[PDB]
């Protein structure tokens, strides 16, 4: 395997594994402090899912959480984690999303999924690609279904990355004095990426199911 | 050449003279005036006219209207003129309180708006009266 | 080598030649969606976060230069 | 074709951990 | 150090967001 | 010893300039939707599906520079 | 020796070069498009079709650059 | 030799020019179409047919760099 | 040789600045017509006629440079 | 060999100016002619007549650097 | 030698540059003719006259350049 | 030497080419912003949250520039 | 010899400068000249008066080159 | 010495182009800014601040540049 | 031999960018004068006056590049 | 040797663009506070701090480059 | 022979863009003017005065450039 | 020779870009200013230090690149 993103992924997807049980722990109808922002974040899947997905929202709800809320725990691990004394020999310890692998499987979880839910919804035989509108649109099916995907990983995965590598760029020269706001438009903008491929993952269903 | 200045309101004139140096407010700001302008129609909104004809440029209000500034004309059509000295600045001063109280009390929407408009053509009531 | 001059030089200048584009366009629309804001100033979510994914979408741009230097810099499969 | 490995790998991760976490 | 003053003013942000959601769930309890 | 160097400053300069026209065009159009947005908040709902759709296509001749940049990266013919 | 660097140079510079054009072009068409939207956003969709069509044709102007690229990275007739 | 090079570049700057230039033409055309079309839904085929047809007009005009760079790569009379 | 180079550089430059002029003159021409087509809906059977014509006086304008690199290519005296 | 490359250069290079700049030209004289055509459906036989007079003014100019090129490339004095 | 090289170098770039400038030059004018043509109809005999004055006026700036490049052509007193 | 005059160039250019762009970004945003500002003292916060959030998004840009330069400056793994 | 050879290139780039600036000059002070014209259908001649006047001093600018022109070309004092 | 000869170009040229724009974005929002300030004499002093602080967001682009020239002018480590 | 050689592009390039500059200046001047000539008739012959002086002060900033290059050709003290 | 040689290229070029960017940038600014003070005369106590202040804050913006051009002028520590 | 080719060429350009930018400046300066003096000739003799002082200042950068062009031309302090 | 050869066409550069970039500056800024004499004829004597302070601080930026000019020219420290 690859190591150097998989054995920090490994601790990333315990810290999901107990935001698992996390729901299990503590039941607050009125939740004060930290779990608010649990259901500030279903709220959050509540709003871009039925905006965009539209009917079947719910049963998707979980598959538009793990990538939002996992691109949130990633950018936590990125670089509000103190990493500077830790050292690994096999390479950088900067994120899950170090790697393509992962954006390439959220690609594919997103593309299959929204394939998923256009041949069940709609009919088998033909979906969104076969050319209804103008019979004449075969390059427009072919350019969407082979960019949708990679690209659509490329998006996130590629300021994730940037900035994975960025922090370390910049402590190599400077002290950390310095690389602070660089952090900070990091941490600004990991998650509204996250939204992003959210928003688009949910558009794509949307367009599936119409 | 020379121009003429007839401010006129629904009911009647309230200027006739033939002037010399009109400076107006407008809705995109100010515009000023000397004999024989370019021909020009100029929206103008509530702000003083301060008529500077020769020796004596004496302070004006209007609420509100419309300019047309063509060859050897200006008519000027307002809802109401009030030349500034002749309001008392106790009582322009004591209105424009009760203009800030009104936009006070007035969070609705249609007595806001409205409330706005007595506002501020009560604030320059109160300009035009101690100058 | 000369292979290092030249694909240094290209690690230079493609994350110049990418950052422009995108500078105008956040420019003009964070200005135009501002001003909605301060027009309607109800309307502030439903603006922002319309501006907010056309942003993301302008930071792909550069970001593509960015991985293609960084990975020309670091992981280069050539040097 | 390791780099379509390690996505596949990392699909199934998404799939097992992703349902676990996210029906309860 | 630095990584003090960021760890202090991330957990200002933490307090923030907790404070307005708790806002949020007093105006549902009402 | 010059088809590498000849190759990362191709893929340097192509990714760096795909984003000069989507860069300005992202930003005209996002500028121009959400004043529409402002003036009228009704219609946002449909607007928004419009406007990404002008986004995927314009991201698209973005992701033509980086794809060939990459291709000259990993999956390069000639060298 | 030569020949595979002017190629590779040609073939990065091809689709570099290529979406300047479009990329503002489908983004003014877009933004003059919704824009058209905010008065009648019921014909939301005629203008949306015209659009669409119209972005086809556009995304061809930049296609084709990409098909000249593509044919001198794998398609060649020369090495 | 150099000389199938700079028959390859020639094509290469070519069908660039000829992405460039018609792309914000296109998209102006286009622009301009969809912002007249707030008049009336009506005129949609008057809109449509003529924006095709002078988008046809104009596709030949980047055809023509395409043809032109497929002359030089693959039918290349000199080399 | 460099006679072979100079000429296939100079149609591949000249096809594709041909392209790029008429680009945006055809463009913000159409544009405009299709404005004055749906602002006036009776012309409608007038404007074609003149707009068209208009559009093959600018099709010209390219067509030179594409015989250029025709005799250029093809038809070489000094090869 | 040195005045032959020269001339096939310099013809390229002048079509390929003397077509970009007729094209900005008469393209938006177009655009502002069908915009008065819209403004004034009347005297469309009147607007005509103006019309291909400034074109042909505009072709000319064409036709001075088509002239030369052609000299250059066939009636060579230099060879 | 270099003489007639640079010679025929000299006119090819002059009357590409002499022929892009006036153009936007001579359309502006006949764009702003035919939209004065528009709103004010009766104009038309004075309107002729003066535009075409200007437009010769214009003219005379690219008969420069074109008769430069014919006595730097074929009426070289150096070579 | 060679690889290290390289590195330094491309510290130096890749900052001066990614700089271009935010200047007139933040402009316009900042620009649209205040006139909002003046036309209601209301929505001024609304205003400057969405503003320094763009401002901010648009630094990101240049910093990418600035931390290129910076391993091209000391840290290289090529020098 | 290289003298003569050289002073040819600089010649017409001067009378290609010389022929661009004053095409636009002319262009837009004629443009707004019939904006004035179809403004006031009376004064047209005293209007082409100055007109006349201001094209005189925009084209005094190329004769200036022109002279100069002609000044190394053919009454060439240092050859 | 050629690596000193290097950098000395690299940073006058990062802090100019680093310098342009900016140079062109605060002109653009202070002048907006300094033509809303006369409208509403209340929100002077909230306008103030909010420029201020923009106008030093876009000296931080220079100040970047600045960075980077004083660490190749004095800590310069290649020399 | 070589000053001479030196003197000729200096002269060219001065005199061509003299007349690039103030020729689109003295377009814009003199065209807003003649349009507002229009605005008021009985005033043109005195408004004349600083048309005629401000066309002096413009024809000067050609001059001086034409003197320079004047000097360049005839008096230098270096040949 | 090159170091100093190099460096006195590299003040011109940096002084250069330092004065090309906030020279356009003041220009916009000072014009609209003007016009800002010719619309309100009262907004003159109003605007003059603030002008200054922007202005002041555009003179730093090329005071950093021309510290660096004087610096590499004199401040030598390379030669 | 070279420090006194590169001095000439140094003098030429210098004025070239000397004349190149205060040219447009004058122009839309007094366009404006000129504009507002006809639409308004109310105070046309005292605007003057400040059009002839403003002209003076605009001739300022090009008489600097002049007289640097003048000792580069004849009081050479190197050669 | 390359230092002295070298140094003056950099401080042409200096003062031509000095040139450059305030002439339009200064252009644009005079002109609204202007225009705002001719819409409030009688604000003169706000505007006249107002516009001169602009001025002179628009002057600043090109007396730099004279500054630096002179110290090219006569106070060289390098040769």
């Amino acid at each position: 395997i690859h190591g150097q993103v998989l054995i920090t992924s490994w601790v990333v997807i315990a810290i999901l594994l107990g935001s698992a049980a996390i729901a299990v722990r503590s039941p607050q109808t009125i939740p004060t402090g930290g779990q608010n922002f649990f259901e500030y974040v279903l709220e959050f899947i509540r709003d871009v899912s039925k905006t965009q997905i539209g009917e079947e929202y719910r049963p998707w709800v979980p598959f538009i959480g793990t990538m939002f809320l996992f691109i949130f725990v990633s950018n936590w691990s990125g670089a509000l984690l103190p990493w500077k004394i830790i050292q690994l020999p096999h390479g950088e310890l900067a994120a899950p999303t170090n790697d393509i692998n992962t954006t390439v499987a959220l690609a594919l979880l997103t593309s299959v999924a929204y394939f998923y839910a256009g041949l069940t919804k709609k009919g088998l035989g033909y979906f969104g690609k076969y050319i209804q509108p103008t019979p004449i649109l075969l390059p427009i099916n072919i350019l969407e279904d082979f960019t949708k995907p990679l690209s659509l990983s490329f998006r996130l995965f590629g300021n994730i990355l940037a900035d994975e590598l960025v922090v370390v760029v910049l402590v190599s020269l400077v002290p950390l004095v310095v690389p602070i706001p660089v952090m900070f438009l990091g941490l600004f903008t990991s998650g509204i990426q996250a939204l992003i491929f959210a928003t688009l993952a949910a558009a794509y269903i949307g367009e599936s199911l119409e | 050449m020379t121009l003429n200045l007839c401010v006129l309101t629904p009911n009647r004139s309230i200027w006739n003279s033939e002037v010399k140096e009109i400076i107006l407010s407008t809705n995109s700001g100010q515009i000023g005036v000397l004999p024989n302008h370019a021909p020009t129609a100029t929206a103008v909104d509530i702000g003083i006219l301060r008529i500077r004809l020769n020796d004596q440029w004496l302070t004006l209000a209007l609420m509100g209207g419309f300019a047309r500034i063509g060859n050897n004309e200006i008519t000027i059509l307002v809802n109401d003129a009030e030349r500034g000295s002749d309001i008392d600045p106790q009582e322009a001063q004591q209105t424009l309180e009760i203009a800030e109280a009104n936009l006070r009390k007035a969070e609705g929407k249609r007595q806001k708006i409205e409330a706005n408009l007595a506002l501020r053509r009560a604030r320059t009531r109160v300009e035009a009266s101690n100058t | 080598p000369l292979i290092a001059a030249a694909s240094v030089i290209a690690a230079g200048l493609a994350v110049g030649l990418a950052s422009i584009g995108p500078g105008v366009g956040q420019g003009t629309a964070a200005g135009q969606a501002v001003e909605g804001i301060a027009r309607q100033p109800e309307a502030e979510g439903k603006i922002r976060g319309t501006l907010l994914l056309s942003l993301a979408f302008m930071e792909a741009l550069t970001i593509y230069g960015l991985v293609v230097a960084l990975a020309l810099l670091f992981a280069n499969p050539f040097v | 074709l390791t780099l379509p490995i390690i996505m596949a790998e990392f699909l199934f991760l998404m799939f097992a951990l992703d349902k676990i976490y996210y029906t309860p | 150090n630095l990584s003090v003053v960021l760890g202090v003013l991330i957990f200002f942000g933490k307090g923030v967001l907790s404070d307005l959601l708790d806002n949020r769930k007093q105006r549902i309890l009402n």
